[PDB]
C-alpha cells in the first residue's frame, strides 16, 4: 500500500520486531484517513462498502440531488441504503464500530494474505480431525 | 468459521485468537484484546488445634485464646489422663503449687 | 469501621500492648460484675470499654460506636 | 480469560446466571435424589 | 344508585315538587376526573340514599342544557335546595366529598 | 504527604511504598491504604 | 424528524426465533451508548416473559419415578414443557391442561390454554405416546421477568429476549460527530423484536419516571389524589379546633414585603418552620 | 505473653 | 431574580376539565394497539385542551420554572388546602388574595341560571392584583376561563394592561371552555379584546379551527395515521387572526404534533401520543397542561429567541417531551379504577 | 450466644424454647443471629488470624484476598473476645516478623494492575511516527475528561501541580530553559515544567502525566483522607 | 410503590454541592440498569455552561498572571444558564485591583455561581477588557484563545444498591450519589438526568405519519 518501504520484498525479522515496537502509530494513522475519507465521501459514499446491493450513486451531489426530489434527506437516504445491508455485510461493517476501531487494512486483507498470518494449509489435512 | 459465519472478530487477524469485548454493566470495550473461547468445562465432584497453631497463637501472646482451643473447649481432664497413666506406670506426676503469702505448698488435684 | 484507629491509638498510649490488653479484659470483667444488666446484645462491653477509654483521651466517640 | 473486579482473583471464576436456567451443570446425586444445581464455591476445571 | 336522565326529565324533576336536596352531575364520558366524581358521589348515595338524591347529565349530548346552566366546564355539579325559598349552589372541579356533606348538611 | 511517583510501580517499588507508609503512619492509616489500593488494582485491572 | 429509528431488517428463522436489526441515526456522540447500553440490559433484563411454571400429572407413579407407556422420562417432559413459548400479556396466575387420550405425539397445539395465552409454535413437541394411556397433565402458567425459584415445579426462566447487540457508527459530520446506533434483537416468538423495543423503551421509561414524581416522598402526613390528605387534616384540625401547624404555614402567605420575600425565598426559607432559625 | 504475670 | 417568574392568572380548582373536543393521536394502531388488550384505549378519542391556570403554575413550577399563581381562594377548607397544595408544589401564592368573605369552589346561586354570589374564584378584583409581583412576572399566562365573569374580564383587562406597561409577554392559552364552542362569533366577540393585546398564543387544532371556521375534514377514530390528519394549515389559513403584536402561535393537536407560527416562519414537531392512558386520565388535559408550561418555560427564559425558527424548533420538541412526560405521571399516581 | 441473645430478648422462656425456635429457624432467629455477630469476632484457622464475620449470603465461607477448608472458632470468654480483638487481627499484623517485611502488599492482579495503571505514557519512538497535550487546571477536571472520553488513560497530560513542593525529580538538570527579554522562564524538564520569573516568583509547576499516574495518587491521597475524616 | 427521597445533602464549597437519593423499592435487576443509565445522564448528558473563548485584544503588561494562568483562571468560572447557541459575556475592568467573576457582565440568561473567583489581578491602571464566548452544550458533545472547559455540571456521580426488609422477594433500593458543580443543585441534577433519559428513549415510540 506504500505506507511503508523495505530494503526487500520479503521483510527481516529486525523489520518485523521495529513492527512490532511500533504497529499501533500505522494503526493510528489508518484509523486517522479512514476517518478523513468518511468526512470527505460522506456517510452513504463510506457505507456502501458494505452495502453491495445499494447500486444507486452515493456522491454527496447524488444525495443533495435526490434530496431536491424525493424530500428524503441525506439520513433518510442512509437509513434506506442501510435497510439494504444484509446481516452478514452488516457484521463486516461492524469493525468500524467507534468502539472496535478495527484495523481498516485487517478489514480489507484477502484471503490469499492472511494465509500467510499462520502459514498456508496445514500440512497434514484439517479434514482427518473434523467430525461431525 | 470467521469468513463462513462473517464474524470477523472471530479472527482478528490484528491479535488472532482476540478479541475486543465490551462491559455489560458498561457498553464501553475494554481497551486491550481479551483472549475468548468456548472450552469444555467439567464440574468437580464434592476440629484439630495442631501443634503449630499453638506455636502460632503463643507467638502473638494470645495465650488466653490459646488456654481456651486447648482446655475447655473440649487441671484439664487430658492431663488428668496424662497423670493417670504416668501414676499408672507406677510415677507419681505430682502437682504442687506454692502460696506466695504463706508459703503452703498446696497440691493440685490431680 | 473506624473503632480499630481507637484500638491502636490507645495501643499508641499504653506502654504494653499486653498489659493493655490485660486491663481491657480487667476493666470488662469487672464492668460485667459491678453491674449486671444483661449488655448482650448489639454492643458488647469490649466495645464500652474502648469506647470509655478514647472518651477519656476526649474523642467523640459514642458507647460501642 | 481477563481479570474482572478481583472475583477471579487467582483462579476464581465468574459464571453467568444462564448456567443455572439451563441446567448446563445440574447434575442429580442419589441417596431418593436432589437436582444438585451449580453454586458459588462449586469447583470447576478445563482439561 | 346515580340514573341518568335527559334534559326534559331533568327539568320536570328540578320544577317539580321534591322531598330533598337534588344533585346533577353533568359529566361526559370523554371526562378523566367525572369517574373519580362519580365514584365521590357513589359514596355520598350510598351514605345519603334516603336523605339526599342524585342524578347525572351528560353534556356530550345535553349540551343546550349544560350552556343553559352556566357550566364553564367538568366536572361540575349542582346541589339544587328541596324547596325554593333558596336556590341552586353549584360546585367545579373535583371538590372533597366532605365539602359534599357540608354542603348538604350544612347548606341546606 | 507521599511523593508524586510519575513511574511505574515495581514490586520492589510497592514493597518500598507500603513499607514507608507503616513505619511513617503505622498500621491505622496504612491498613486501609492498602485496602483501597486493593480496589484501584482491581478496577484497573 | 430529524432523529429517525427503522427497522433494517427482520428474519424468522423459526417460530421460536425472530430476529430484527433496527437503525436510529442523528445521534448525538455520547447518546448512542447511552441509548445502546440500557437499551441492551431492559431487553436482556427487564423484559418479561411468558411462560410454564408448573406440572401435575394427574396419575404419578411416584415423585422420581419412570411414567407407563411414554417413550421417554418425566424429567424429559418436563424440560420439553419447559421451552414452551407462551405469548401473554396479562400477568396474574393462569392454568392449562393436557388431555390427550391415545398413541401419538403429545405436542404444544395440544395444549389447552386459557383465554389470555396463545402458543408461540404449535409444532413443539412435548410427549410421545406408545400406549392408548387417557394421559392428562395439568400446567400452571405465570408471567414474570428473570427466573424464580404433588406437582413438579418447572424451573421456567421469563427471558424472551434470546439475545440483543448494538453498534455504534460515526455518521460523519465533522463538527457535531453524530453517531448511528444499530440495534440487533433475537427473541423467542413471544415478541416480535420490534415490540422487544418498543416494551424495552417503554419499561426504562417506567423506571425513570419515578425521579420526576412528586418529590422527596414529601408531600402530605399510595393515595390518587394529592390533596385530600391534607384537606381531612384540616377538617380534622377545625373539628378539634386546633389551629394549624406552622410547618404548613408558609411565609409566602405573609404580608411581609418583596424586598424581603425575595431574600428568604433565596435563602430557601419556605415554612414559618424555617423561623426556628433564631 | 498477655499471661507474663 | 432569576430564573424569570411567570405569573398565571385565572383559577385553581382541582381536577376542572373546561372542555373535549374530538381529536387524532399519532399512534401504531397496528401492532400494539391491536396486540395489547392489557393495555387500555378510550372507544373515542376526546382531547381536552389543558386545564386550570393553577394547573399550569404547578406545571411550571415542577419543570424547575417559578410561577406565581394569581387570584383567590377563600378562607375555606378546600381553599386552604388549594394554598396548600400550591405551596408544596413550589408555586408562589402571594398573588393568592385568601378572602374570609368568599367560599372557595362554590358558586351560590342559581334559579334558572342565575349569576348571583360568584364564587372566589370567580372575583378577584382589580384592586388586588399584586402590581409588585407583576413587576418581576416577566411572562403573564392567562386562559380563556378568567374572561367568563365581567368582574373577571375586568380584572384580566387590568392585569393585561398593567403587565404590558411593565413590559411583560402576554401569554393567551384559550382551552376554549365549554359555554363557548356554540357560537364562534360570540366566541370571537369575547376574546378580541385579549387576542389583540396577546403576545404569545396556544391553541389547540380544534380551537384554531373553530376559530377559522373550517369544519373537520378529516377522520378521527380510523385506525391510520393518515397526514391528511395531522394536516399543517398553511400560514394563509392563519394570517386572519395575526393581529399585528403576536410573536408566535402554537397550534397543539396534543402530543402528537405541536405546529408553530410566526410572521417569518412556521412548521410543526412530529410528538408522539402512546403514552399510558388510563381513565382518570382518558381527557388527556395534564398533557396539554405541560405543553403549555414547556413553552412558557422555554419562550420565558429565552425571550430573545421569540421568532428564530432552531428556538421553536426546540421549544415545541421541549413542549411535547413535557407533556409526555406529564400524562405519564399521572397516569402512574392517578391509577385504573377497579 | 443466640440462646442467650433469645433470653436476653425474652423470646424465650427456656433454653428448651430457644432451641426449639431455632430449630424452627424462623426468621427472629437470624436476627438475633445478626444481633450476635454484631461485634463478636472470630478465629480462622488453615494459617491462624481472627476477623469479624459478617454475615453473608450463600453456604461458603468468604474470606478478603490479602488475608487469604479453613476452620472456624469462637472465643468464649470475654478476656478471650477481648485478646481477639485487640491482638489478633490482621491490623494488628501488617508486618511478618522474620525481617519486618509487609505481608499485605498488592498482589496477583491487583499489582499488574497498578503496573497497567503506571505504565502510563508510550514514550517517544512508540508514540510518535517521526521526530518532533491538554492543560488541566485541576485532577478533578482531567478526570472529568477521561470520564467524558476527551482524554485517554494512557495518553499524556499537563496537570498544574499547585501544591508545588514535593516533585519528583531524577536528579536531571534540565533539558530546555526558554526565557523571555521580560523576564520570565520556563524550564522544561523530561517529567514536568516549572514557569518562573526574575521578578515576581514562581507561578506555576506544571507535570507531564497521565490520568493513569493522576488515578494512582490520587486514590492514595483520598485513602488518606478518608482515614482521617474521623480525626474531625 | 416507587418512590425517592433525599437522604442526605451538603454544600461543603460554593463550588460543590453534594446530594445522596434514595429509590425504592426495586425489582431484581432494575437497580444496577437505573443506576448506569442515570450514571451516564448525569455526567454528560446533562448541558452544561462555561466559558468556551477569551479574547484579550490588548505575556500583557502589568498583569501578574500570565495569560495562560489568566485563562486557567477563567476555565474554573462556573456559570448557570439556559442559553441556545453561543452568547457574549465581556469583563471591563481598570486597574488596578481583582478582576473577578462578579465583574462578568453577563448575557441575559446566564448567572454566575460564585461571583467570588478569581480571574486577574491588575497590578498597575490599565485596561483589561475580556470577550468571552460562553455556551450551553452536552457533556459528551464537541487573541481567540479557546478555553476548552469541558461543560460538566457534575464532577462525579455513583451509585450502590442493598437488599432490605429480608423478604424473599429479594426486591432492593437504589442510593445514588451526585456532586454537582453548584451550577445545578443534585435534585435539580436528578431530574434533568430522569428527562433527557426519558428524551433518549421517547424516539423509539414515535409513530410517524402515512
Amino acid at each position: 500500500t506504500g505506507q511503508v518501504k523495505l530494503y526487500g520484498k520479503e521483510p527481516t525479522l529486525t523489520e518485523t520486531s521495529l513492527y512490532r515496537a511500533r504497529r499501533h502509530l500505522f494503526k493510528e494513522e489508518r484509523l486517522q484517513a479512514e476517518r478523513e475519507r468518511l468526512a470527505k465521501e460522506g456517510p452513504m459514499a463510506f457505507y456502501s462498502e458494505w452495502v453491495k446491493a445499494w447500486k444507486r450513486d452515493t456522491s454527496r451531489e447524488a444525495v443533495q440531488k435526490h434530496f431536491e426530489e424525493t424530500g428524503e434527506d441525506e439520513n433518510t437516504q442512509l437509513i434506506e441504503m442501510f435497510s439494504h445491508q444484509t446481516d452478514r455485510e452488516y457484521r463486516i461493517m461492524m469493525g468500524t464500530d467507534v468502539r472496535i476501531k478495527r484495523d481498516p487494512l485487517a478489514m480489507r486483507m484477502k484471503e490469499d494474505q492472511i494465509k500467510q498470518i499462520w502459514g498456508g494449509d496445514p500440512v497434514y489435512p484439517t479434514i482427518n480431525y473434523i467430525q461431525a | 468459521a470467521s469468513k463462513q459465519t462473517a464474524n470477523p472478530w472471530v479472527f482478528e487477524p490484528e491479535y488472532p485468537g482476540k478479541s475486543r469485548i465490551f462491559d455489560g454493566r458498561t457498553g464501553d470495550p475494554f481497551e486491550q484484546p481479551v483472549i475468548i473461547g468456548k472450552p469444555y468445562i467439567l464440574k468437580l465432584i464434592h476440629q484439630r488445634v495442631g501443634e503449630m497453631e499453638v506455636w502460632a497463637l503463643e507467638g502473638f501472646g494470645v495465650a488466653h485464646i490459646l488456654q481456651e482451643m486447648l482446655t475447655y473447649k473440649s487441671a484439664p481432664e487430658s492431663f488428668r489422663l496424662l497423670v493417670r497413666e504416668l501414676r499408672s506406670l507406677a510415677l507419681e506426676l505430682n502437682h504442687f503449687l506454692v502460696s506466695e503469702k504463706n508459703f503452703q505448698i498446696n497440691r493440685k488435684e490431680v | 469501621k473506624v473503632m480499630t484507629m481507637d484500638i491502636e491509638r490507645l495501643l499508641l498510649s499504653e506502654d504494653n500492648r499486653f498489659e493493655f490488653v490485660n486491663s481491657v479484659a480487667a476493666e470488662a470483667t469487672e464492668y460485667v460484675e459491678k453491674n449486671r444488666d444483661e449488655y448482650g446484645g448489639t454492643k458488647k462491653a469490649i466495645f464500652h470499654v474502648l469506647s470509655n477509654r478514647v472518651n477519656d483521651l476526649g474523642f467523640d466517640r459514642p458507647e460501642a460506636y | 480469560y481477563m481479570p474482572w473486579e478481583g472475583y477471579n482473583f487467582e483462579d476464581a471464576v465468574l459464571i453467568s446466571e444462564c448456567l443455572v436456567y439451563g441446567d448446563i451443570y445440574t447434575s442429580f446425586h442419589i441417596r431418593i435424589s436432589q437436582k444438585r444445581e451449580i453454586k458459588v464455591g462449586d469447583k470447576v476445571a478445563g482439561r | 344508585l346515580v340514573r341518568k336522565l335527559t334534559a326534559e326529565e331533568l327539568q320536570e324533576l328540578v320544577k317539580g315538587e321534591r322531598k330533598v336536596p337534588l344533585i346533577v352531575d353533568f359529566y361526559a364520558t370523554w371526562c378523566g376526573p367525572c369517574i373519580l366524581m362519580a365514584q365521590e358521589l357513589e359514596m355520598l348515595a350510598v351514605e345519603y340514599e334516603s336523605n339526599a338524591m342524585i342524578v347525572k347529565v351528560d353534556t356530550d349530548d345535553e349540551y343546550e342544557f349544560a350552556r343553559d346552566m352556566q357550566v364553564r366546564g367538568l366536572p361540575t355539579l349542582f346541589f339544587i335546595s328541596p324547596d325554593p325559598s333558596k336556590d341552586a349552589i353549584r360546585t367545579e372541579g373535583l371538590i372533597p366529598l366532605q365539602m359534599m356533606r357540608d354542603i348538604i348538611d350544612n347548606d341546606m | 504527604n507521599l511523593v508524586f511517583h510519575n513511574k511505574v510501580i515495581d514490586g520492589t517499588a510497592i514493597k518500598r511504598l507500603i513499607s514507608r507508609l507503616i513505619d511513617h503512619f503505622g498500621m491505622a492509616y496504612t491498613s486501609h491504604i492498602l485496602d483501597q489500593v486493593k480496589t484501584l488494582g482491581f478496577q484497573q485491572a | 424528524r430529524t432523529l429517525q429509528w427503522k427497522c433494517v431488517e427482520s428474519r424468522r428463522d423459526s417460530k421460536r426465533l425472530y430476529y430484527g436489526r433496527f437503525i436510529l441515526s442523528p445521534l448525538m456522540k455520547g447518546q448512542a451508548d447511552t441509548i445502546g447500553i440500557a437499551m441492551r440490559r431492559a431487553l436482556l433484563g427487564e423484559i418479561e416473559g411468558t411462560c410454564i411454571t408448573r406440572a401435575k400429572s394427574e396419575n404419578i407413579p411416584h415423585d422420581y419415578s419412570n411414567i407407563v407407556g411414554i417413550q421417554e422420562s418425566v424429567h424429559e417432559i418436563l424440560m420439553n414443557l419447559n421451552e414452551i413459548v407462551l405469548k401473554s400479556n396479562l400477568y396474574g396466575t393462569r392454568n392449562a391442561l393436557i388431555c390427550v387420550q391415545g398413541p401419538g405425539y403429545i405436542t404444544a397445539r395440544d395444549i389447552i390454554l386459557p383465554p389470555s395465552v396463545e402458543i408461540v409454535d404449535n409444532t413443539q413437541h412435548i410427549a410421545t405416546l406408545t400406549e392408548p394411556i387417557n394421559l392428562c397433565i395439568g400446567l400452571k402458567i405465570e408471567r414474570n421477568r428473570g427466573y424464580s425459584l404433588r406437582s413438579y415445579p418447572i424451573d421456567a426462566v421469563f427471558m424472551p429476549v434470546q439475545n440483543a447487540n448494538h453498534s455504534i457508527h460515526s455518521y460523519g459530520n465533522g463538527n457535531e460527530k453524530q453517531e448511528i446506533l444499530f440495534i440487533e434483537i433475537w427473541t423467542n416468538g413471544s415478541l416480535t423484536p420490534k415490540e422487544a423495543l418498543h416494551e424495552a423503551s417503554r419499561n426504562l421509561i417506567n423506571l425513570f419516571i419515578p425521579f420526576l414524581h412528586v418529590e422527596e416522598e414529601t408531600f402530605y402526613l399510595q393515595v390518587t389524589l394529592p390533596l385530600f390528605p391534607f384537606h381531612n387534616k384540616l377538617v380534622n384540625l377545625r373539628q378539634k379546633k386546633k389551629e394549624l401547624a406552622f410547618q404548613y404555614i408558609f411565609i409566602d402567605q405573609l404580608e411581609l414585603p418583596p424586598r424581603i420575600y425575595n431574600c428568604l425565598k433565596k435563602s430557601n426559607i419556605h415554612t414559618l418552620l424555617d423561623l426556628l432559625n433564631n | 505473653g498477655t499471661g507474663f504475670n | 431574580g432569576w430564573p424569570p417568574l411567570v405569573c398565571c392568572f385565572g383559577s385553581a380548582q382541582h381536577a376542572f376539565v373546561p372542555s373535549g373536543r374530538p381529536a387524532n393521536r399519532l399512534l401504531d394502531y397496528e401492532r400494539q394497539e391491536r396486540m395489547k388488550d392489557a393495555v387500555w384505549a378510550p372507544e373515542k378519542y376526546i382531547r381536552a385542551p389543558g386545564g386550570c391556570a393553577g394547573g399550569v403554575a404547578i406545571a411550571l413550577a415542577s419543570l424547575g420554572g417559578k410561577a406565581a399563581f394569581m387570584g383567590k381562594l377563600g378562607d375555606d377548607d378546600f381553599g386552604q388546602a388549594m394554598l396548600y397544595y400550591l405551596n408544596v408544589c413550589q408555586v408562589q401564592t402571594r398573588s393568592v388574595k385568601i378572602d374570609s368573605k368568599r367560599v372557595t369552589a362554590c358558586s351560590t346561586m342559581k334559579i334558572s341560571s342565575t349569576c348571583v354570589k360568584p364564587c372566589a374564584e370567580d372575583s378577584l378584583s382589580k384592586s388586588e392584583i399584586n402590581v409588585d409581583v407583576l413587576k418581576e412576572a416577566k411572562m403573564f399566562y392567562f386562559t380563556t376561563h378568567s374572561l367568563l365573569d365581567k368582574k373577571m374580564m375586568s380584572t384580566t383587562l387590568q392585569a393585561i394592561k398593567i403587565s404590558k406597561q411593565l413590559g411583560n409577554v402576554i401569554f393567551y392559552d384559550l382551552n376554549l371552555p365549554l359555554p363557548l364552542w356554540q357560537s364562534l362569533e360570540e366566541t370571537k366577540s369575547l376574546i378580541q379584546e385579549v387576542w389583540d393585546l396577546a403576545d404569545v398564543i396556544e391553541v389547540t387544532k380544534q380551537e384554531l379551527e373553530f376559530l377559522c371556521g373550517i369544519e373537520p375534514t378529516e377522520e378521527f377514530d380510523t385506525k391510520n395515521n393518515d397526514s391528511s390528519k395531522f394536516v399543517h394549515y398553511e400560514p394563509e389559513t392563519v394570517e386572519p387572526l395575526w393581529h399585528e403584536n403576536l410573536k408566535i402561535l402554537f397550534v397543539t393537536n396534543g402530543t402528537s404534533k405541536i405546529h408553530y407560527y410566526t410572521k417569518e416562519h412556521n412548521g410543526a414537531v412530529l410528538g408522539m401520543e402512546d403514552v399510558p392512558i388510563t381513565p382518570f386520565t382518558r381527557d388527556m388535559s395534564a398533557s396539554g397542561d405541560g405543553i403549555v408550561a414547556g413553552l412558557i418555560r422555554m419562550l420565558t427564559v429565552q425571550p430573545d429567541l421569540m421568532n428564530d425558527k432552531g428556538y421553536l424548533e426546540r421549544t415545541a420538541r421541549y413542549a411535547i417531551e413535557c407533556g409526555v412526560v406529564d400524562q405519564w405521571l399521572l397516569a402512574q399516581t392517578r391509577g385504573y379504577p377497579p | 450466644f443466640v440462646i442467650r441473645g433469645l433470653i436476653r430478648q425474652h423470646l424465650a422462656s427456656n433454653i428448651g424454647v430457644a432451641k426449639s425456635q431455632i430449630r424452627e429457624k424462623k426468621p427472629i432467629v437470624w436476627e438475633i443471629l445478626q444481633e450476635v455477630m454484631q461485634g463478636h469476632p472470630v478465629l480462622l484457622n488453615r494459617g491462624i488470624q481472627s476477623f469479624q464475620p459478617i454475615l453473608v449470603e450463600g453456604r461458603t465461607i468468604c474470606l478478603h484476598p490479602l488475608v487469604c477448608q479453613m476452620a472456624v472458632h469462637v472465643p468464649l470468654s470475654l478476656e478471650a473476645q477481648a485478646e481477639a480483638r485487640l491482638l489478633m487481627f490482621s491490623h494488628m499484623n501488617l508486618l511478618s516478623p522474620a525481617i519486618g517485611d509487609p505481608i499485605s502488599v498488592p498482589t496477583q492482579d491487583m499489582l499488574i494492575g497498578l503496573y497497567v495503571l503506571t505504565s502510563g505514557t508510550r514514550r517517544g519512538i512508540c508514540a510518535n511516527r517521526y521526530n518532533p497535550e491538554p492543560f488541566f487546571c485541576n485532577s478533578y477536571d482531567a478526570i472529568g475528561a477521561y470520564r467524558q472520553k476527551r482524554i485517554n488513560l494512557d495518553s499524556p497530560l499537563w496537570l498544574r501541580w499547585q501544591l508545588d513542593q514535593r516533585v519528583i525529580a531524577s536528579k536531571e538538570v534540565p533539558i530546555e530553559v526558554h526565557y523571555e527579554s521580560f523576564g520570565n522562564y520556563h524550564e522544561i524538564y523530561a517529567h514536568y515544567l516549572i514557569v518562573r520569573s526574575v521578578k515576581k516568583e514562581t507561578l506555576y509547576i506544571y507535570i507531564r502525566t497521565t490520568v493513569g499516574h493522576i488515578s494512582f495518587y490520587r486514590e492514595i491521597e483520598e485513602a488518606i483522607q478518608g482515614f482521617s475524616q474521623a480525626c474531625s
